């Protein structure tokens, strides 16, 4: 079959920015005048949106800001000026072969100022000690950029084994991230110590965020 | 007209066909000499039908000058047919001349008379010494395919001739029997038309508008492939027609879905059938309702 | 007005036949072809096959042997059905409207994931997460729905049935033993909790679970 | 073979050609016979053109009844071409015949023999009474206004005309040069009778376009760049393939957006008003 | 040109029903199978929107409820079931030959329960006594059928010459209707009588609505 | 989000020349067709003509000696100039694009009313309407907006800037002395008035007339 190369795996640009996405296949793609090459955008959680098709036309109801170009085996999707809408996933589609095939896909970074992370604690509930277990949640919300440390210590001494963590995709309005830790714990090991405490280390500021709580 | 004689020079197949006739009206024009020096009797029908040999030679040489005359209003494909025609009134006048042979031949086996005047054998040798120039000039005999074809086929029809009157003077100067002339005169007849036989089986086969043979056997692959095409229902009203030799037209009528891709269906279309070796193709796509 | 919604088993057990039947609504499957996609985070994207609208059915050469599409047009409905599920074959399938005239594929569906396993479907476990005490009440307040325990994906999370969106942060779940963990959290306004009422709505379609979970403080 | 025992009772037209083909193929071997036993050459050369005249007929029959076969994957048009190939053969081999007669003829031009049978008056009158006889109260062999009458009559009389007047001028005059120039002018009315025959057969074997259409396309083509969405044509190729079949084939760049079912529709109007048959067009998507 | 007749030019469907509209075409409007015939629904106060495409064919994004049938010189639009939202007017397009040419239209009115108008006088405003003329208003409102009578009365005496009216077209909600009654007078005209009454004769009852106002 | 909209005169004088520009959103000029269509009530709808992509314009036959369409695909522009204005020519142009791959015309722009007379342009005069004392308060209460005097159609009339959309029937307008009148009607909540404001805008685009007068009791 035909196999689509795309570069960058990822990329990142600013609000205000042209993005260009390269995908590149093994044979051409063409004929007669007409690649039959085709650009959809997948969001988060959502099905793919077909964005361009044969490679240069807009899709009826898309912003003008996307734009498709290239012939033969190299093509270009252009974002000009990119918006905080456009964090998604960006697929090249050829259809000039059975079977029809799909590329590697191209992550849009939407790269703006770094934001302090809102970091909040929440100890195990009622109904959680009643089942038999006890997790204590750590949400570090609205940060920037993704990468972070998150640190629990148990009455001041290091935990690293049960330490369970989630990262949201960027956001599609104000391009932050979400961080959610959980540190599972049986009961008696819940009920051994008293201070919990989560910290975060983040590029914005030197001294970790800590949220502390007791019993 | 001073530029028709710039274009026979220049392609190799019209000049070659030029400067053998040259030869030919030479040596007509040598026994026309020869002959109204009071040797007409067979001197001047030998003569004749030699320039029948040119006007053959001719017809060829026409044809190959018309073949590449620019395509008009009237003549869409060009005048490459001629190329074809040519090859069949050659091959056609070819049979003519062999109930030539055949006929005359009885006139030499039942009928005791052996009346000739064949100039001391002379003007045979360097008419085979002729055919000899001619069959070696024309190898590749053996758009300007069927007209190679038809000429060398006549050239090697006048050296069976040669031979055969060749043979027939030493038989009966040296051997003395007679009854060998009338047995090659038949003999050439049926070597004449065993040789004809392809080079009419295809000059018909291109006039009758039928498929190439070439192409015949790689068309139901072809209609597989098109039918495997994403979106298409049938086939339908399939033809493919020589125009010249190794020139494929060919026209079909696709039915397809009712949203189907036409730009993509008809790029396939036409790959399959370039790589079939069909140069002039129409391909027309008909949406379904359902 | 053009939409596609499959139906189909979240749970596959391995070796078995997975049914999905994709109800579309806005156009006719007697002028327009429907596709069949399925996504995985291991391979992409990845196309299965396409019906049209006579009965023309093109299939994936990998998926040949195994895979089946049917419609119906007066009912409107596509029925894919592939054999020997494996575990390789876990990923979320679209039934997809094709562009016309085009070798796109102009609309999707939200997709169904399938998971080929051998395990059980457990239903979920909902717990709330209040802020410890009162301390560090400011002008915004965190609130939490924990999730544990469900299998397979997916499960819904939203809040106060849908009327707040803003602030809603949904975690990526995470595997350990079979199970799945998940996290959502909130941000309201300090004036409105604990005044008025909060909530966490879990639904698991899978065990067909509803859960109403009511946030209380501590 | 015993089928047509109860077919010549109940033929009347095709009574007529039974009858015409009866009585020319028998006098054209009663010319061949009576011209090889004397010496004349006009009569061969009479009886030659007859013989051909009658197996045009033969020909057109056979060929008629093998265009009725039905087609195949080698011929996909059938087999119609056969008509028009037979009446081009049958050209041919009348032309190469006065080709070869105006030959010999010009040979006794040189050195005349004169040979009498006391009946060259008799058969050459007889053979000018048959074809009289044929050509007005049986309406068959026409070869082919003044062209008209050419084709129609003097084509295929003044032949007989000729060898009469070589019978005259070789027994009462006595002079020894009639016959090779009553030769010479048989074989160049046979040629000119035949040029139309040979024309027409080679504009349709060259792929030519019909000429019955040449002088309404221009007006097709004006009226397929009128329809909405055709941006140009391309590639037409109209042609014969039998007696009033036509083949079109042309290529369309329409808009990206035109609508491909409406324009094809109207020009398979458009052409089948002017009488193609068949017709292929192609449609091409432009980019802009 | 082609000339397409629409038939009947005004129809009345209850709730739930089925309306059937036909166009019938000078001249066949087909070629090839397919007929060329397109089917468009115009609501008040906007611009046509298409339904139908050759005739058959549903647009994408409109409601199950529309069909299209019919070849040659003869087509039917069917809704079925017919809502509230359907009280518009239909036409039938060709484009078989140029130029185009449109139906002459077809309205669609809604048959609902019988409703009772609500009557309102409204006297001329200060600015327009200051202006130079006075414009007394009735406004009369939800209510069914069409047919509606509004008589002016200047202490009890008949005036039908400054009456003016104007209709709206029916409600795509509650299939209604909605008449203005205006009263154009100089000032002195205004100013020499005291008591105006607006009544309104409808089907829904036998005595008329009366509204009444002083000065 | 395809849309298209039409900017014109809405008055012309007789035997002049009208010139509309329409502007169009998601999709390009490169690969549409664009149609011209007026509406009048007389000669119900008209095809105008229709601009290809290539440039090509097909013209309808009783307006080829007086129209003319041109675009600019760079700006996304579509230009309609018509030529001896006469009066039959009073109507609602609308730029349509062309159904692709087919006859019909898939979306409209909302149109611009032309009219073509002598008459000038008139700005509006807006007056409120309050019911007489306070007789029949009732649940329901109406109020009343008259535009009279102005020329030509059309004018917007909203109420508290399009946030109320409920109870409003505006009327057609009546021609009378070559001017037009206007009325409209609101029905609304009696303890929602004379307790808050509600306001009448009126908007004359002819002579760029913006009123806001203000219900006022009597
Ligand atoms: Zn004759």
């Amino acid at each position: 079959d035909i196999v689509l190369t795309q570069s960058p795996a990822s990329l990142a640009v600013s609000l205000r920015r042209r993005a260009t996405i390269s995908c590149r296949a093994s044979e051409s793609v063409d004929g007669y005048g007409h690649s039959f090459m085709h650009w959809y955008q997948q969001k988060s959680g959502q099905p793919p949106k077909l964005l361009i098709y044969r490679a240069s036309n807009l899709e009826s109801g898309v912003p003008a800001r996307f734009s498709g170009s290239g012939s033969r085996t190299d093509f270009t999707l252009t974002i000009d000026p990119v918006e905080a809408d456009d964090a998604a996933t960006y697929y090249c589609q050829q259809s000039n072969e059975d079977p029809y095939t799909f590329g590697s896909g191209t992550k849009l970074e939407i790269k703006r100022a770094d934001a302090a992370p809102t970091v909040s604690i929440f100890p195990p509930s009622s109904e959680q000690l009643t089942s038999g277990g006890a997790s204590v949640v750590c949400f570090l919300n609205n940060f920037y950029p993704k990468d972070i440390n998150v640190k629990w210590k148990i009455d001041g001494s290091e935990r690293q084994n049960g330490v369970l963590n989630s990262w949201t995709d960027q956001d599609s309005k104000d391009s932050t991230y979400s961080m959610s830790s959980t540190l599972t714990l049986t009961k008696d090991e819940y009920e051994r110590h008293n201070s919990y405490t989560c910290e975060a280390t983040h590029k914005t500021s030197t001294s970790p965020i800590v949220k502390s709580f007791n019993r | 007209i001073s530029g028709w004689f710039r274009s026979i020079l220049s392609d190799k197949t019209s000049r070659n066909l030029f400067f053998f006739l040259c030869l030919n009206l030479s040596f007509a024009f040598v026994e026309l000499l020869y002959g109204i020096w009071s040797n007409c009797l067979g001197l001047i029908s030998d003569s004749f039908h030699m320039f029948f040999d040119s006007t053959a030679i001719l017809a060829g040489l026409a044809a190959s000058v018309i073949s590449k005359w620019r395509d008009n209003d009237a003549f869409s494909y060009g005048y490459v047919r001629a190329e074809v025609l040519a090859g069949f009134v050659n091959g056609l006048f070819l049979i003519f001349t062999a109930f030539f042979i055949f006929s005359e031949g009885v006139e030499r086996a039942l009928a005791p008379p052996d009346v000739h005047h064949e100039r001391l054998l002379l003007v045979s040798i360097l008419g085979f010494v002729v055919n000899l120039i001619g069959i070696f000039v024309f190898k590749h005999g053996g758009p300007s395919r069927q007209i190679l074809q038809g000429v060398f086929l006549h050239i090697l029809a006048d050296t069976l001739g040669s031979i055969g009157v060749i043979a027939s003077a030493i038989m009966m100067q040296n051997f003395g029997l007679m009854i060998a002339d009338p047995i090659c005169s038949i003999l050439i007849a049926i070597l004449i038309v065993v040789s004809v036989i392809p080079l009419l089986r295809e000059s018909v086969g291109i006039l009758m508008q039928r498929t190439p043979p070439l192409l015949e056997n790689s068309l139901p692959q072809c209609y597989q492939r098109v039918q495997q095409l994403q979106g298409v229902y049938s086939l339908q009203e399939q033809h493919f027609w020589t125009l010249c030799s190794d020139v494929y037209v060919g026209t079909l009528k696709l039915i397809v879905a009712p949203d189907a891709d036409a730009r993509w269906i008809l790029s396939q279309t036409h790959n399959i059938f370039t790589q079939a070796g069909v140069r002039q193709l129409y391909v027309q796509i008909d949406f379904a309702a359902m | 007005e053009v939409q596609l919604q499959e139906s189909g088993p979240g749970l596959v057990a391995p070796s078995q036949s997975l049914s999905i039947t994709c109800t579309v609504s806005g156009f006719s499957l007697t002028n327009y072809a429907v596709h069949w996609v399925r996504q995985s985070p291991g391979k992409g994207l990845e196309w299965l096959g396409v019906i049209w609208s006579n009965g023309r059915t093109d299939y994936n050469a990998a998926f040949i042997s195994r895979l089946s599409i049917s419609k119906d047009n007066s009912k409107s409905q596509v029925f894919f059905k592939m054999n020997s599920l494996q575990a390789d074959d876990t990923a979320i399938y679209y039934c997809a409207r094709k562009l016309a005239y085009e070798g796109a594929m102009d609309y999707w569906g939200q997709g169904t994931s399938v998971t080929v396993s051998s395990a059980k479907t457990t239903p979920p476990s909902v717990y709330p997460l209040a802020p410890g005490s009162a301390a560090q009440t400011n002008s915004m307040v965190t609130l939490g729905c924990l999730v544990k325990g469900y299998f397979p994906e997916p499960v819904t999370v939203t809040w106060n049935s849908g009327s707040l969106s803003s602030g809603v942060h949904t975690f990526p779940a995470v595997l350990q033993s079979d199970l799945y963990t998940l996290s959502s959290s909130v941000t309201v306004p300090s004036s409105t909790w604990p005044s008025e009422t909060v909530t966490c709505n879990v639904a698991h379609p899978a065990s067909s679970t509803k859960v109403d979970k009511k946030i209380v403080p501590r």
